């Protein structure tokens, strides 16, 4: 019925690892150009 | 250019404004402004320079008279060094859209006095030089940034 199967599990595999290394690497990447914001303050000061 | 210290150098010494805060020259004090002439102006730190037509004897002549204050201690021949400033990238934005213009001032950390690689860096800067309004150059100007500009 699905002759696949096999191949289609092995890289089923393979997906879930590039795909955890790969997420994780850019979740850095979304922070790091982020932080910019995050880290960010600002004030009010009205003239004397 | 303070606001460029204030942060360049923030956290430091170096970021803080010669005229000083509001608070302090509120303040100061007839002793504190004592201390600041006594802790600083000392000596060995001070440099008597002139050019002219005067001779360089009868010069010193007059300060071996005037600037006497001679020292005992070995504290006293000592230049205090000064603890490092540390630069760090960022940016301070003060807006007011209320002012007729902008000012944008951007730098990296300089090498400091003695490098002999401020030479090069002073030959850069003349290549991008400097440009304002007035100038007749024109579009002849040699600096691109003054051409586009
Ligand atoms: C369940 C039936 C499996 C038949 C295929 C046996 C080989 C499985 O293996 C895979 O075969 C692919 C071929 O398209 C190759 O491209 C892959 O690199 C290989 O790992």
């Amino acid at each position: 019925a699905e002759p696949e199967h096999d191949q289609r599990k092995r890289m089923g595999l393979k997906m879930l690892l590039i795909s955890a290394l790969l997420t994780s690497l850019l979740y850095y990447m979304k922070r790091h150009k982020w932080s910019v914001l995050k880290s960010r303050k600002m004030a009010y000061r009205p003239p004397k | 250019f303070d606001y460029l210290h204030a942060t360049a150098f923030q956290g430091t010494a170096l970021a803080r404004t010669v005229e000083g805060t509001t608070e302090n020259i509120k303040h100061l004090t007839r002793a504190d402004l004592a201390s600041y002439i006594d802790t600083h102006f000392k000596a060995p730190r001070m440099v008597l320079a002139a050019a002219g037509g005067i001779s360089h004897k009868e010069l010193v002549d007059a300060a071996r008279q005037h600037f006497s204050g001679v020292s005992f201690t070995y504290k006293e021949d000592a230049v205090p060094i000064l603890p490092r400033c540390r630069f760090t990238g960022s940016e301070i934005r003060a807006r007011d859209d209320a002012l007729p213009v902008a000012h944008v001032a951007l730098a990296v950390e300089g090498p400091g006095w003695a490098d002999p690689d401020n030479v090069v860096l002073h030959v850069a800067n003349a290549i991008i030089g400097r440009y304002d309004r007035t100038f007749g150059g024109g579009k002849h100007l040699s600096s691109r940034l003054a051409a586009l500009a």
